[PDB]
């Protein structure tokens, strides 16, 4: 028997209701997005970033000028989201390719344990395949998360910014100086109520690996649920490029609470997303709706219903505590379904508890049944028989927006000049993946004095014809830097010297299916590594030769699985300390001997 | 656009108009309750070593007493059973028995009740209408349970409208694989394997997904007014028999399995409530016609 | 059996008022509830029938060293006939009757803090029968006047419609309330119907029934008092008067 | 050509020779009023909580008065009704009740051991044989409502042919969507939804269209001759008793869902117009057998 | 790899736990002997011309006399049979009626609430499990005849595995075209249209060659104990009557075509024991239902 002090010691708390539970969260975030991106070094380093950009040849009404404030902010936003995402998928990569050696191993755990919960499954299968990241708990992954993968924080990134430059019927040069160094009210208001999401793979192989039965399914699942979250993060990216101001999610709570008759409603607004969540606890009764984010044309911000789990009433009177969501709206209509299921055996404490946690923290209940069948909800939700046919949700978000984008810019255009709407206004920055932006590479292996820098080419959610190119800074005055693209066939080394200036390597062409042809086999994703002495930063820019490249459809299960790629090359390096001038070019697999990738031999 | 309806709800044939008043009500009755009487009095006297039973019930019965030699045709009581039950399936049936000799046999005895004293449920489920769009096909099979086996060869999730009609009082809707069904111009809940519908609630949406064809089974449940003495049992037997005998042989008519399907179909048509009174009294005179043949078998 | 008897509030208040708070715990160590377990049901099954164990069960079982755990534990023993094990209480509290425990602050102990909605839940609520129910409303309302919580009380009931349409309407101050009440609280008594001896499959059905048959076998022992026989023989203290009343009330 | 039947039709194993006099079925006639005695004797003990009901009523079955030591199976009566049973079934049974037995427990009770004084209807639909052309699919599902799914994929319209035997009285044809039904050498009339066909009045030729699958839905209603005291209700829960009991565990046997299907599998046999009386006597044990088993339960 | 489940044997919600003692039991089989009573005063009022045999059955059952100004209900008993039935289903159903009220209506006649003194049978086949192997479709219709369709659009000959669970005493399986079945471990015997076996077997293995479809007919029966007076006719009528009349309308529960599904569904619950005694209660009590409301229809 036990005194019952131990259980109301490890009861969930809300961290949404307490004002000291909110404060507390958001200092944490604000530090740690103020030590991995400093505003000072950003703001300092955008004299480098604008020479960059313009080096670049771009065509008139395709070019970025960081000279405005505008699109300055704009492009820290997307590299800041870019970076981020583009870590997780290298991450992804790496992880598909320690299945696939020990395939025979992974197909025996899947098939013979099924008794077992989620979170015991998924780190067996870590231990197995031998993943940098073994650790599925909360803490483990807050402990192995590296410095790129931190969620940008809006406020910090607004922090300082000139807003309202009243320049009066004046067309003059200066004048036009002083207007492009501010920013307009509508953009503080956006990046004070915007917060990103960048899930990682150790959270999603439990719901890939929760109904898998064979390594193939497994993979696949994964692959699945990530194209649906890079989809996710480009709506995100658009959604403030328009002139819109976004709804930021908020929590309504009686002004009174009673002891016993006590009511909480939350109202889910995921910036990443076409799809938002209102859910109501009245009672030991759980009620959700999931409406659409786009339509609103009256004055409520909830579009239509798309799914229905009980009548939730949003026009109750009470406090108005606003945050924002650390999770996708997967994830939070995957708990709130499991929720229901269970609000007979779970208490208030509990209900609320646990809800609040997972919202606003990222915390997986510690339930167990509970988050089996939560994990149970969210391969269901991603899967080709979910109740919410997405590909229909995020095509209608991404029409919606370059409407709103359209008559927003028009709007101005008659209030005020062309060339003030297009300094508030842009038309270069319409989604994340369509955008030319950077990458700010780092690296931590040196092979014989060459630090190497990896980049992942791809995948494609645009099709048409894209652009890389590097720049370089070396402490030397002269240095020879290397760039080796990995494919299946065989890799393609090229060497450079030139400094200080981005210089194009790869001319790619994408077609509709999202897959280029890279030297005679079909390729949906390449590796990028680049080899400097004793470099300072390696930048990587991609852009498209069209703007606005037309969208490639997102892939479903049956997608990823007609179609088997080999990544199992890209773990291979060279060291161009000992290259010579014939092993310089495009060369095979069938070439070089075993083991050494530098030499033809 | 596709059409598909059940079977037996298409083109009700007219019912009989005659033999319906007061009077003609209490022969069916009055047929039923000595034809019961007939049939527990065979029991007796085959469970016994003598006959007395069956002699008394049968002269009540047939106005005549049994015979060794002649057959034992039921007497004027069951020629009269056996026209009346032509006349009550279609309106060209010939109707010609007199109505006095109607009344003249429903004076053998008295009945304390009616036909709306007491209630009955018929299981077969009315599918009015099922559309679906260009490339989907859909197939219904089956009265008692019905099975609507969907399948969608096209580009994304089709939308198929279920029309239960508006008499049935419950539907329950079970499917081989967990779908989600919503009223016309509602959202949709998530997938369950079972759902329960009132008809009346209006047209129902099925969201139909790209792949392995889905299978819905219908079950269905309505109440028809009907005497405290009917037995569908007994009135389905009774249907058979009718059926067999050839007493159903009428030009023009349609034919259907049971009498379940029978009083569906009547009462899922224009004047349908003015047809199921006729369709009821037909039933008890069925269920006389079940029991008088089988314990007077020719 | 003697608290399973009344089937009146002046009965069932006047026993409380008489019986001390050492009757509602007891010294058997017993087993834990919320318990999936096999119980063997000889008469019906071959096989062993499968139940849940709970603090409802007329057995003793473990219970929490806290107030709420020694609150449970009189609710169970007026709704089960037992209570469970909570030792070392004090002499203080074990001498003091279980209506002093229940409505006074004289006492001690400090019940405010307490919640309807878990006890209901941890003795489970939708388990109990219309007079099992109508018993645990009655401590519950007595609880609440002692602490001041009749807005509380109130609200609890408003939120679970059934339990407001069965609980009991009396005032805790008031003798003029309880003469008045006329609900039944009676959970064993001498049966119209046939009661055999026979066996029920569940444990809390099988323990309700061996205390129906242990009722009707002290009804007619000699411990039984029939006032049609022996009224006179009662001391004037313990004799039926209209006048009497509960002590404060 | 492809040929499809009816899988309860297939192969019906021979039934007994045994026991189908006029003294056998006295004796299971006997057994089946006494049976229904027993289960009434059974209901008023447990109204009037006595066993004066039921000890005359097993005194009169098993002609012995109950004892607690001992266990209650119903005596010598219950044994020949339990054997006789499995005899009917099958040729391969045994016959091991002596006909002094048979003739001492068919004295117990006078009944009239006539067979033929009533009829009865059944419901299981004979489909002997669907013919279809090389192009075309026919499956056949279902006993007492057969489904048969056809589909076509040749170029042109398709003729099947259906044999519904010669001993079905009427068969009623459904169709999902109106179909084209004629006989042989007969004119195609208008697409219809339902059809009622005489089995005996021959074969019958179905048009089936290219474009989607037609599935026809058959109803039949036959009639066979049982004694006055035949329940179909109590027959049919006796054969499934008998099954889970075992008593239908012989070797070299066939397996039926329902009663419907054994009597019609083995009317239409080569001698099926014999097989159906020792069937129908079956029936009447069967009857005699379920209200027993109720009346005195073991488990 | 796919797997496939029974519609109706998914998700069976907890029953209620009130009203199972010897005091309730007795109740309904009171209540259920007292409304046949009052179905077969009907047929003595036609006899003896009077609707006196009528109002003493009424009386009884109602402890008030008939009025002609009321509608008839069934008073006291009326109101806690349809009450007692409501709690029976779920467990979040109130309990309203009182112990006192019904060891009063109890003590009305004679009886022995007995549920465990005879047996019956009961049709629905439970389909626990059906895995099969890539490339291989399978759909389970029905409930209470089970048509399992299985295509193999594969290379070779697949193997798929059949779960009947443990409670079904006998399965008959019939095919459309002859296949193979054997028990995991054990060699295929030559094709047959037709086998028997026993779920407690263990897994059974059917050899699906790769052609035209092959579609098989489960049908199965399993022995639940019951009390003398259950008839399986009334208590199907009653279940159709109480889910109309909305009985069963209670939130978080599961809906049934049958009373044959619903008892059979908690079997194979996790502890399917506990819930089969309280089935047996609430199919007495429903056969209890449909006597009296087709009685007095309100």
């Amino acid at each position: 028997v036990a005194d019952g002090t131990f259980n109301s010691m490890i009861m969930p708390r809300a961290v949404i209701a307490n004002e000291r539970e909110h404060f507390m969260k958001t200092r944490i975030d604000k530090i740690e997005h103020d030590l991995n991106r400093s505003a000072k070094q950003e703001m300092m380093d955008r004299q480098s970033l604008a020479e960059d950009y313009n080096a670049l040849n771009l065509a008139v009404g395709q070019e970025i000028k960081l000279d405005i404030a505008t699109q300055h902010q704009l492009n820290r936003l997307g590299s800041a989201m870019y970076k981020a995402d583009h870590e997780r998928e290298t991450e992804l990569t790496d992880l598909i390719n320690r299945i696939r050696e020990n395939e025979v191993t992974v197909n025996g755990i899947l098939e013979n344990q099924k008794a077992i919960t989620a979170a015991e499954r998924a780190d067996l299968l870590l231990e197995v395949v031998a993943s940098t990241a073994k650790s599925v708990s909360a803490a483990g992954r807050a402990a192995a998360d590296g410095s790129g993968v931190v969620p940008v924080f809006g406020p910090s990134v607004a922090n300082g910014i000139k807003v309202g430059i009243d320049i009066a019927d004046s067309v003059a040069e200066a004048a036009i100086a002083v207007k492009e160094s501010g920013i307009i009210t509508q953009l503080n208001d956006v990046y004070h109520a915007f917060q990103s999401v960048h899930v990682a793979p150790n959270d999603v192989i439990k719901p890939a690996a929760v109904v898998a039965g064979t390594s193939t399914e497994l993979i696949g699942n994964l692959q699945a649920i990530y194209s649906r979250l890079r989809s996710h993060s480009d709506i995100g990216f658009k959604k403030a490029t328009v002139g819109d101001v976004i709804p930021n999610s908020y929590m309504i709570k009686p002004v009174n609470s009673t002891e016993y008759a006590s009511w909480q409603l939350y109202v889910i607004h995921p910036v990443q997303g076409s799809l938002g969540l209102v859910v109501q606890l009245m009672g030991d009764a759980l009620t959700y709706n999931v409406f659409a984010q786009y339509g609103n044309t009256s004055a409520s911000e909830f579009g239509k219903t798309v799914l229905t789990g009980g009548a939730t009433n949003t026009a109750l009177e009470g406090t108005k505590v606003k945050f924002q969501t650390k999770v996708t709206a997967q994830q939070a209509l995957a708990l709130t379904m499991a929720l229901k299921d269970a609000a007979s055996m779970l208490s208030q404490g509990e209900l609320i508890g646990y809800f609040e946690q997972y919202i606003n923290l990222a915390l997986e209940p510690d339930n167990l049944s509970l988050q089996d069948n939560m994990h149970k909800y969210h391969h269901l939700l991603t899967s080709q028989n979910s109740p919410i046919d997405w590909n229909y949700h995020d095509e209608e978000m991404h029409k919606w927006l370059d409407s709103r984008k359209t008559t927003n810019y028009d709007a101005m255009q008659k209030k005020d000049g062309t060339v003030i709407a297009d300094i508030h206004i842009p038309k270069v920055f319409n989604d994340l993946r369509n955008t030319t932006l950077h990458c700010k590479l780092e690296g931590k292996q040196t092979i014989a004095g060459y630090t190497v820098y990896e980049y992942l080419i791809g995948p494609w959610a645009h099709y048409g014809d894209i652009d890389y190119s590097v720049v370089v800074d070396t402490l030397n005055e002269e240095t020879k830097w290397y760039c080796e693209v990995i494919g299946i066939d065989g890799h393609l080394l090229i060497e450079k010297s030139v400094q200080h200036k981005p210089e194009k390597i790869l001319e790619l062409t994408v077609n509709d299916s999202g897959v280029t042809s890279f030297n005679g086999r079909n390729h949906d994703r390449l590796k990028l590594k680049v080899y400097v002495k004793d470099s300072l930063s390696v930048k990587v820019f991609r852009n498209w030769i069209g703007i606005n490249a037309p969208r490639v459809k997102t892939k479903m299960f049956n997608d990823h699985i007609g179609v088997k790629y080999d990544y199992s090359h890209f773990d291979k390096n060279i060291s161009p300390a000992h290259l010579t001038l014939t092993d310089l070019g495009w060369h095979t697999w069938d070439q070089y001997n075993a083991g050494n990738w530098t030499n033809i031999k | 656009a596709n059409r598909a309806t059940s079977a037996f709800l298409d083109n009700p044939h007219p019912v009989g108009v005659n033999y319906v008043d007061e009077g003609s009500r209490q022969f069916v009755a009055v047929a039923e309750l000595l034809a019961s009487k007939l049939i527990d009095s065979s029991r007796e006297s085959d469970e016994s070593n003598s006959d007395v039973p069956f002699v008394q019930a049968y002269s009540k019965f047939a106005d005549d007493n049994p015979r060794h030699l002649r057959v034992k045709t039921g007497g004027k009581m069951a020629n009269a059973l056996t026209n009346v039950i032509r006349s009550y399936y279609s309106i060209n049936a010939p109707a010609i028995v007199p109505q006095v000799e109607i009344d003249r046999l429903a004076s053998k005895a008295t009945v304390s009740g009616d036909m709306y004293n007491s209630y009955a449920i018929f299981n077969s489920v009315p599918i009015v209408e099922v559309l679906s769009p260009a490339r989907t096909t859909v197939s219904i099979v089956g009265s008692d349970r019905a099975d609507v086996t969907m399948l969608n060869t096209g580009a994304g999730a089709a939308n198929i409208t279920f029309n239960f009609g508006q008499i049935a009082e419950t539907v329950i809707l079970k499917g081989s694989v967990p779908f989600q069904l919503a009223r016309l111009n509602q959202p949709m809940p998530a997938a369950r394997f079972t759902y329960k519908l009132r008809p009346l609630d209006g047209p129902f949406i099925v969201v139909l997904p790209v792949g392995n064809p889905l299978v819905i089974s219908a079950t269905a449940a309505t109440r028809i007014q009907v005497p405290l003495a009917f037995n569908k049992a007994l009135v389905e037997s009774g249907f058979q028999t009718a059926m067999n005998d050839g007493l159903f042989d009428i030009q023009n008519v349609n034919y259907y399995s049971s009498f379940d399907e029978f009083i569906i179909s009547q009462y899922h048509a224009q004047d349908g409530i003015n047809r199921v009174s006729t369709c009821v009294i037909l039933g008890l005179a069925l269920q006389a016609y079940d029991q008088m043949r089988r314990a007077l078998p020719v | 059996m003697d608290v399973l008897s009344k089937g009146s509030l002046k009965e069932l208040l006047a026993h409380l008022e008489k019986t001390p708070l050492e009757e509602a715990i007891s010294y058997r160590i017993g087993t834990v509830p919320y318990q999936n377990v096999l119980i063997s049901r000889n008469e019906y099954y071959n096989q062993l029938y499968p139940d849940t164990t709970s603090l409802i069960d007329g057995v003793s079982r473990e219970g929490q060293r806290n107030v709420n755990g020694l609150i449970m534990s009189i609710i169970s023993y007026v709704v089960s006939g037992s209570g469970h094990y909570i030792p070392n209480i004090g002499f203080m509290l074990l001498r003091r009757s279980i209506l002093d425990i229940l409505t006074k602050h004289d006492t001690g102990l400090v019940t405010n803090n307490l919640n309807y909605g878990i006890i209901a839940r941890n003795l489970t609520v939708s388990k109990m029968n219309c007079e099992q129910r109508k018993r645990m409303l009655i401590c519950f309302k007595l609880l609440a006047y002692k602490d001041g919580n009749q807005n509380d009380y109130e609200i609890y009931l408003n939120q679970n419609i059934p339990l407001k349409q069965i609980a009991p309407n009396f005032i805790p101050g008031d003798m003029r309330t309880v003469i008045h009440n006329q609900d039944q609280l009676a959970i064993v008594g001498i049966p119209a119907y046939r009661l055999t001896q026979s066996t029920e499959l569940s444990i809390r059905d099988d323990n309700a029934k061996s205390y129906k048959l242990g009722y009707v076998d002290w009804y007619n022992s000699n411990s039984f008092l029939r006032e049609r026989s022996e009224f006179n023989l009662i001391r004037l203290k313990d004799r039926d008067t209209k006048y009497g009343k509960l002590n404060g009330w």
